[PDB]
């Protein structure tokens, strides 16, 4: 897998910005956020959120990460 | 339905058919959805002024001289991106709506990293966070230095376009050492010591024999770097990161010029960083809503009011001490003193700020720590709106006072806010303000894109210039260093890459242009 | 009866009446008596081999102008000197015989020395002695770095070749900042933020905008310079040098080892040299012809002994402490606790030193007080022979001791003595090797062109080259760097000087090539 | 003058060799050495001693130096 889990991906990317602690970006833990939401998001990026290209985040990760968040109790 | 300029639908189909051959579907973008993370952007003007014909993602140097090929065969011009994150400065877009994107992110490998003669050698798609990773993992006593986008950015992109970082090897270019490029032609060309067959010094001595060409490599488009080496600064036993905070905007003049000996005799060794009111207050994520819906820009009455509330000051630097306990008193004791012979500036140390922000993430910062916290600032005004305007100052007090106060009258021209700081070495200062505005408002988009326009006349009028900006006004500020500069420049583009495929409009460089 | 290589006598009379008019008839050299003093040379070659077809001195840019315009008319090629001290390296002698030598040491202005800012402005014909000078009589803060030759030597010559001191700023090239050059058509080009109209960060900030050409142009005839930068190491108030004796050629290992931490961390923050026992024995004056007359290289038995009789090692180590007292301290302290731990080395602090040598010229050095002390290297065979070898190495113990015995094995082959000391980086070796011969004799200078040509091709099948080298080898030294190398630089040759005129043949670059 | 006089030319360039304390070269203090031989020797440079164009020391500079040198005692 490119980052083997979703919450690899979001400890090494998403959650310098998107972690209760840093506050950059929203919370999305235990948020219910859809994956298309979350694949939306991450492509097209979003006003002050950059983008990434699959390259850098392919799909599978963003399942994975979409799950992962889901999965998490709201902070 | 983008096109590279003067490029048929005809000559790019049979180079996306090749490039398909080459690569394999999958590494070849084509499809609107595939390229509109690449165009992402945080300049003045709409996307399709930067949008991209394609994208193609190769992973090896053989992959690479195939798309150069490709290039020169259908006059197929690539803009190379290594990790991407060039916010403020274009981000992933190319310079000219209608290139190919040749995205190097994964061919990201970490070729090596010695421990002992404390060097890396890699390619263009490492991320700082890799290699932050792998050095925790492999427990190696060295340290990294990086941008504040730390994680997700890498030493190759960066160091193209001779970024910076925080620690005593801040000067990201200048610890470069040995570094690969694809020539347009085809040709694999290493720097330094790396033509020599059987070499072991590729990443330890810069020079090599005859003209040394790394620094016409970067901020240009000579070439396509594929490897770059740079030394690492070994973990020292000690740091000690520290702030000193003043409270008033004309003390950035004693503040400069009691630093400068300090930076000078290596003392302070590190990039130490002044940062105004309004960036400290960003990259401890204050918002203007939080204090103002007013129009125009912050009333120097809510700053006021922020410092009072807070304890910012007016100018908030960050610095740090590296070496044994011994070393490190022996220093502090100098540093203590200078500011007390000033009689300015409060000192905060580690045990002091403790976990609070911004010193957490300043002193990670200052030791190779990842975070991204200053992406705060982008959260000031909010819109996805932010352009760097860098002019290079000397580090004298005065030069400094000048230069802020001539930003600060014409930002507030057109409503927004001096958002800054001054990174600085021990005789320059990369003089970094953060052009924020909200992109998603036309009207105050247009004022950003004439504000910008107008730093840099009003700055270029008293004799200073920017050291790196973004891709809509790269040409506008290859006007600042004159004709002479552009001729020759333009003269090597012709040699080393007579069919004009590599980035051009880069720097201003680009064969369309009567140069 | 020397004309320039496929220059007519017809076309080289045109260009000599042009130079006159041009430069006046006292400033156009034709006379065998007025050139002889620029033939001189330590090459094992006739003098014939490098004589010039005639010398004109320049000491204004729009002279320099003209000079380039004349030679594009007629095809004229030029050598450019600034100081021409270049001993063991060619002095000032042209790299193909015929050529014009451009002697600019009388443009030899010192345009600024800012002693807050701490950097020089300089002309060509500026030598390190008339910058001592100056800096004395005017009492400035600040402190010089250069080669041994110092005094006679210039920054601007000495960096263009990339040359190295023994100050903490001992790497020029790294410290030089902003350059100017007469391109071959004629067009001034400054580079870093020279370009810019009414700047004043030319000798502040290195890189500029767009490519930095700096380094393109040392070690390289892509154009003349006229005017360098570089920036001065501010006079601390306590300088230490020192010296550490060690007894075993085997102990190079440890000794670069033990070494190597101490300069990553800075601890020790000058270029630290570890000279050989002939190296020190010639520096301190010592003559073979004082131990021996017996054949071939000078025995392992003479050399034991003369350690025995002198007190100098096997291995004699000069470095150096900068800054206050209190610093000085506490790094004395970190360095003899190394020391003292290795179990090796004879400290000698320059209280017991006194006013002996090598210790005082090594101080002298180190701290920026010019001395000739050094040619005493000159005296150890005579006859005027001397070329450096000087291969590029990791400071790494290993590759330090194999370096060395490489070079003995071929130098004892040729009858000749292994005489060097490694220039110590944090992370690289100049390993400078003064392979010393009797020019006035025929055989031993045949021995001493083939033993360079072997030194040269044993390194080389290591995978080690030379970061420098005399005029008889550069062609043959840019060879071990590959042919990917080469072609691009003949393509940007071609590019900034199609006629050809600059010093062909420097590096290896010369448009007759088949590159 | 290119040296102002001989004294001059001989501490800033010639004494860092032959000055008595150093001893690169011969001692030329008091040793009635003539001009002529004085210019030979600079001019062509004499095996381990370097050749000086007269760009950087002229023949007036020369003549002071012989002179110089002449006048004073031998070491
Ligand atoms: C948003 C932000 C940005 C930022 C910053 C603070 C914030 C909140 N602070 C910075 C700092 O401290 N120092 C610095 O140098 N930059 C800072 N930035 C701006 C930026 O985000 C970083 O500089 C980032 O590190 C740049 O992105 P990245 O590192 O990913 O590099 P890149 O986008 O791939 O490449 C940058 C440009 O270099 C040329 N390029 C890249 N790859 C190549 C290759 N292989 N060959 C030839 N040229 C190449 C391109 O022109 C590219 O656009
Ligand atoms: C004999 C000797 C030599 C020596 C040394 C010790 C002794 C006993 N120790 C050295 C040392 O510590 N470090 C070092 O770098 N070199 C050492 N040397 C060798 C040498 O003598 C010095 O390096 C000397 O400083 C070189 O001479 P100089 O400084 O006078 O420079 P130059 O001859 O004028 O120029 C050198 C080459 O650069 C190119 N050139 C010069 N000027 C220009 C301009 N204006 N534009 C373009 N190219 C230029 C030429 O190729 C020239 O030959
Ligand atoms: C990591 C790949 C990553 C993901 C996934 C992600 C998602 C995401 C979503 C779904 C939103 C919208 C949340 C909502 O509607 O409540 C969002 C918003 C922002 N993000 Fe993000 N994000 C990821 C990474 C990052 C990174 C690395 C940063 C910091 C550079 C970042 C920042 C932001 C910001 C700011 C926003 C808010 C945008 C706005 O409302 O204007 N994200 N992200
Ligand atoms: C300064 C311009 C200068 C002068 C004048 C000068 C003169 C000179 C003479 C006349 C001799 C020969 C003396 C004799 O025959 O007894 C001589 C010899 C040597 N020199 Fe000299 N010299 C001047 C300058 C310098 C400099 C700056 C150096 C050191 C780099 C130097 C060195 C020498 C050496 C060595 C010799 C002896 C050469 C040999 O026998 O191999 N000189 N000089
Ligand atoms: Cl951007
Ligand atoms: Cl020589």
């Amino acid at each position: 897998s490119q980052w083997g889990s979703g919450k690899n991906l979001y400890d090494k990317v998403c959650g310098h910005c998107h972690k209760p602690e840093v506050g950059v970006g929203p919370v999305l833990e235990g948020r219910g956020l859809p994956e298309a939401y979350i694949k939306d998001i991450v492509r097209n990026g979003f006003r002050a959120m950059p983008a990434f290209p699959a390259s850098y985040v392919d799909d599978e990760s963003l399942t994975q990460v979409a799950e992962y968040l889901s999965s998490l109790p709201a902070p | 339905a983008v096109l590279p300029k003067g490029v048929t639908q005809g000559e790019f189909n049979k180079a996306v058919q090749k490039f398909r051959a080459l690569l394999g579907d999958d590494n070849v973008l084509v499809e609107s959805d595939q390229l509109v993370p690449y165009n992402k952007i945080m300049m003045p003007v709409e996307n399709a002024a930067h949008a991209p014909s394609a994208a193609v993602t190769a992973t090896t140097v053989e992959q690479v001289q195939g798309v150069v090929k490709i290039c020169n065969e259908h006059k197929i011009p690539i803009w190379t991106i290594s990790t991407g994150r060039n916010f403020g400065y274009g981000s992933a877009a190319p310079v000219q709506r209608g290139q190919v994107i040749l995205d190097l992110k994964k061919m990201n490998k970490i070729i090596k990293i010695d421990p002992e003669m404390c060097y890396a050698l890699v390619e263009p798609g490492v991320t700082f966070g890799q290699m932050y990773d792998y050095i925790q993992e492999n427990n190696l006593p060295v340290m990294l230095s990086f941008s504040a986008p730390s994680a997700i950015a890498g030493p190759v992109g960066n160091t193209m376009d001779r970024g910076v970082g925080y620690t005593p090897y801040g000067e990201h270019f200048m610890m470069q050492c040995g570094m690969e490029v694809v020539l347009a032609n085809g040709d694999v060309y290493r720097t330094g010591m790396g033509g020599v067959p059987g070499s072991n010094t590729w990443q330890i001595f810069k020079w090599g024999y005859g003209p040394t060409l790394d620094g016409m490599f970067t901020q240009a488009n000579y070439g396509i770097c594929t490897k770059m080496g740079f030394w690492l600064m070994p973990k020292p036993p000690v740091f000690k990161p520290f702030e000193v905070i003043f409270e008033d905007e004309a003390d950035i003049v004693e503040i400069v010029d009691a630093l400068r000996p300090l930076r000078m005799s290596n003392t302070i060794p590190n990039s130490v960083v002044i940062a105004s009111t309004l960036w400290e207050a960003g990259s401890a994520h204050l918002t203007r809503a939080q204090y103002t819906t007013e129009p125009g820009h912050t009333p120097d009455s809510v700053i006021k009011q922020m410092q009072k509330d807070t304890g910012m000051g007016a100018w908030n630097l960050y610095a740090a001490l590296y070496g044994t306990q011994e070393q490190v008193d022996v220093n502090w004791k100098i540093v203590t003193d200078v500011f007390k012979k000033l009689g300015k500036g409060r000192i905060v140390t580690q045990e002091e700020a403790g976990d609070t922000q911004p010193f957490k993430y300043r002193a990670q910062l200052m030791s190779g720590v990842p975070n991204l916290q200053e992406f705060g600032l982008y959260n000031w005004r909010g819109g996805g709106g932010s352009m760097w305007f860098a002019p290079v100052s000397e580090a004298r007090g005065s030069e400094c006072k000048k230069q802020a106060a001539m930003a600060k009258r014409v930002l507030h021209k057109y409503g927004l806010d001096y958002v800054a700081e001054f990174i600085v070495a021990p005789r320059d200062m990369h003089h970094v303000i953060d052009v924020l505005y909200d992109r998603t408002n036309p009207e105050e988009t247009k004022r950003a894109d004439a504000c910008f326009n107008e730093l840099l006349d009003e700055f270029e009028k008293e004799g200073y210039a920017v050291y790196r900006v973004n891709t809509r006004f790269q040409d506008r500020v290859a006007q600042s260093y004159g004709p002479v500069k552009r001729k020759l420049e333009h003269a090597i583009k012709r040699a080393v890459d007579p069919n004009n495929i590599l980035a051009p409009g880069r720097s201003g460089i680009d064969l369309n242009n009567d140069f």
